[PDB]
């Protein structure tokens, strides 16, 4: 499952 | 795994420290940094890839030029886009612009992208020890903005995916009198930190550094 990260 | 690693020592695998200027494009320097090392490790060729291309062209992958992005997304972009040009053909301007990608000028390519399991720092250690320098994102607080040298350790930062706000590149690791750390390359110029690098405590998912890490597998 892909990375649902805040925009870094 | 091994007690310490440093890709800069293994050979000419880590490119010089760069400067994102006033644009929040660290995610792009973390991306090029990871891909430059991968290509050099696999072929021995040392290239300098265009971060500006990512700033102007990677919007289809949820990236936002000077407003942010994620290395894994940028790796996928390069992959589907079939290439990234060198710094000498698509110069870093440091501001959001219009995409000027030329397919005939692409010099580095991505086959696949490996996403480290969320919060799996050990897996991150293996990737750095065995395969390539790793791109990761972490939460930067005021505590960190005061950094000069040494092993950064803080109680103010969070370790959650929605808090990470800066993208950097793990080039190795080691320990000092029992305190394990990571050797990290930044893109704020060579006059920042330790010649452009910084050490941060390893083993505690410090500032969420294992929340969103990835590295590319190049097409060579
Ligand atoms: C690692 O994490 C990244 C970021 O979440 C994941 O990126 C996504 O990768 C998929 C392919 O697995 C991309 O889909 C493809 O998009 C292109 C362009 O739209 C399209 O032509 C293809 O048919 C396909 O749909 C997707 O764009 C990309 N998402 C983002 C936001 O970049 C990646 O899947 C993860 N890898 C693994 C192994 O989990």
């Amino acid at each position: 499952e892909p990375q649902n990260c805040s925009a870094t | 795994y091994p007690p310490s690693m440093d890709w800069r020592k293994k050979g000419n695998f880590v490119s010089p420290v760069k400067n994102q200027g006033s644009c929040g494009s660290c995610w792009t320097f973390s991306t090029t940094g990871a891909l430059e090392s991968a290509v050099a490790i696999a072929t021995g060729k040392m290239l300098s890839l265009a971060e500006q291309q990512l700033v102007d062209c990677a919007q289809n992958f949820n990236n936002h030029g000077c407003q942010g992005g994620l290395p894994s997304q940028a790796f996928e972009y390069i992959r589907y886009n079939k290439g990234i040009m060198g710094e000498d053909t698509y110069p870093y301007k440091g501001q959001d612009d219009h995409c000027k990608f030329q397919p005939d000028k692409a010099i580095a390519f991505v086959k696949d992208v490996a996403n480290i399991t969320m919060n799996d720092e050990e897996a991150m250690v293996e990737a750095v020890a065995l395969y390539n320098p790793v791109s990761f994102a972490f939460e930067v607080t005021n505590d960190f903005l005061m950094y000069r040298k040494g092993i950064y350790s803080s109680t103010s930062c969070h370790k959650t995916p929605d808090k990470v706000n800066h993208a950097v590149l793990a080039v190795g690791y080691g320990e000092e009198n029992g305190i394990p750390y990571w050797i990290v390359k930044n893109s704020w110029g060579p006059q920042w930190g330790m010649n452009g690098y910084f050490l941060i405590e390893r083993g505690k998912n410090m500032c969420g550094l294992a929340a969103c890490a990835s590295y590319p597998i190049p097409l060579v």
